[PDB]
């Protein structure tokens, strides 16, 4: 009887399933920066605020990274192979991920511009950081962004809609609706999409990009 | 500028 | 011939035939690539004769003659495992570890020959 | 002519394995004698 | 010597403790007057299950430095988990006297005298703790309610 009961245990349907009445529809991300809300502020760390300066822009560049590692914390973003949509010969994704402001990584090609971050070990995700100048990079600044999810190149599959209005700043997104239990993202597989930038631009920049993961003696 | 729109 | 002799499991002949090359290149010209090919084919024999010492003695010249050879040193510390000289072969074990720090039998071989000095 | 580099033998893997599970199951032959002594 | 030593400690973070304790007893062969290592070892072999062989290394240790705060502290942790709170208790003491600014020290001596019985001996030694260090002041706060 073993064997059937651990069967049912495995795929539970007349059980799960409550009213088969879901809506279907993508969720869609608010990142405004106007309105201050408890779950706004766990999502956007440099706080709400004329435009400011560059300089300004890299000092609070510098305290968002010291803020988001302040925490107890663990990065793996140099752990996992990238790929993006194309080059432009004049900076790669390395500029992207050596956490500095002044310098930063360059897409051409076709304006659906993608953005592969493939994993080799299966690396439970938690928080995703991403940076945004809206003020300093309005020509190249990414407008919509959708953040997608797998285990393979083969099984990606939507995970969540971003719009952009006005975030100049570090962007926190820690990921609740995939598991309530774990409050983390388990995937193998990310890859990021930017179909289109703010003013009707054509290709985009990315300032920083940083992935969080949780875990006498003889010299 | 580039971007030049349609 | 003696190669050969060697790979016919038929050492005896190999062996005799590798002393004759050895007798008659001794004279003349101990460097250029030959005396350490005769004396690394003339020690692996001797080690496969179980006659361990003139092995031994064989190997140390030729790792004189060359010392960066990661299996020189692998053979070095076969054959002092092979005997009691512990130090020796853990000596020879380490240093091959150096000259190559990806050796598949050479870990085994590590922790044996440890786990064996500890034992003792 | 050109000299053609002599074939240089090679400690095979297997004969070195052999030789460490024969050294293995000789130092466990003698401590069981231990205990039986 | 020291490399010995951080193989050693490279096995045992990595769980695989017989191959710590085979690292570290070549160490100690190497330099038998040593404290630290003598610990490491203790460790191992009470981590692999051989308490008293552990003990035999760290009384060897001891009487070899009569004067090393880590070994007594060794010593005093593990006759705690042995049930030795009699001896424990000696050890604590004198370790107590070798450092007497250190938090810790009175920490696991109130705990010691408490585990044996004496109220007010707890008390004190906790309340100093208090006074002492805030930081860990939170196992501090149970510490004296449960006395109380």
């Amino acid at each position: 009887i073993g064997i059937n009961k651990v069967l049912d245990h495995l795929a539970p349907s007349e059980l799960i399933k409550p009213v088969k009445s879901c809506h279907n529809k993508p969720s869609v991300l608010v990142l405004d920066d106007r309105i201050v809300d408890a779950a706004t502020k766990d999502l956007y760390v440099n706080g709400f605020q004329q435009n400011p300066t560059p300089e300004n822009l890299q000092h609070m560049f510098h305290q968002g990274i010291e803020i988001l590692d302040s925490a107890r914390m663990i990065n793996v973003t140099h752990l996992a192979l990238w790929k993006p949509s194309s080059f432009k010969l004049g900076n790669p994704v390395d500029f992207a991920l050596d956490d500095n402001y002044d310098t930063f990584w360059q897409s051409d090609g076709g304006q659906p511009h993608q953005l592969d971050i493939m994993f080799s070990k299966r690396m439970d995700i938690c928080v995703m950081a991403i940076f945004f100048s809206m003020i300093a990079d309005e020509s190249y600044a990414p407008s919509l962004v959708k953040v997608y999810a797998g285990h393979s190149p083969s099984d990606a599959r939507f995970y969540k809609m971003l719009e952009v209005r006005n975030v100049n700043g570090w962007v926190a997104l820690r990921f609740l609706d995939n598991r309530e239990d774990d409050q983390l993202l388990k995937c193998q597989f990310i890859r990021l999409l930017f179909p289109v930038n703010h003013e009707n631009g054509k290709d985009t920049h990315l300032r920083g990009i940083r992935l969080y993961v949780p875990s006498a003696i003889l010299r | 500028l580039s971007d030049i729109t349609n | 011939m003696g190669v050969m002799y060697f790979k016919k499991n038929e050492f005896v002949k190999a062996k005799k035939y590798l002393k004759k090359a050895l007798e008659v290149v001794k004279d003349l010209d101990p460097s250029s690539r030959t005396t350490i090919s005769i004396q690394l084919n003339l020690g692996h024999t001797y080690r496969k004769l179980n006659e361990n010492e003139i092995a031994i003695k064989c190997f140390r010249c030729v790792l004189e003659k060359n010392d960066k050879n990661s299996e020189i040193h692998c053979s070095l510390g076969y054959l002092y495992l092979k005997t009691k000289k512990l130090q020796k072969a853990i000596d020879h074990l380490h240093k091959s570890l150096y000259l190559k720090p990806n050796n598949s039998s050479a870990t085994a071989l590590l922790k044996n020959a440890l786990e064996l000095n500890v034992t003792l | 002519m050109i000299r053609r580099a002599p074939t240089t033998l090679q400690l095979s893997h297997d004969d070195v394995t052999s030789l460490i599970d024969d050294l293995n199951e000789q130092k466990l032959k003698q401590q069981l004698n231990i205990e039986k002594t | 010597y020291n490399a010995y030593y951080g193989l050693g400690t490279s096995a045992m973070k990595l769980g695989q403790y017989e191959e710590a304790l085979l690292y570290f007893e070549k160490a100690r062969s190497i330099n038998p007057v040593n404290v630290v290592l003598i610990c490491c070892c203790g460790g191992s072999l009470e981590k692999l299950g051989y308490k008293e062989k552990a003990l035999q290394y760290y009384e060897l240790a001891c009487h070899l430095q009569p004067t090393s705060s880590l070994s007594k502290y060794k010593m005093g942790q593990l006759l705690y988990s042995m049930t030795r709170y009699n001896v424990a208790l000696q050890t604590f003491e004198e370790l107590v006297k070798l450092v007497p600014d250190d938090a810790t020290a009175h920490y696991l001596l109130g705990q010691t005298y408490r585990i044996v019985g004496r109220k007010k001996d707890a008390i004190k030694e906790l309340t100093v703790a208090m006074n002492l260090d805030p930081k860990g002041n939170q196992v501090i706060i149970d510490e004296l309610q449960k006395c109380h």
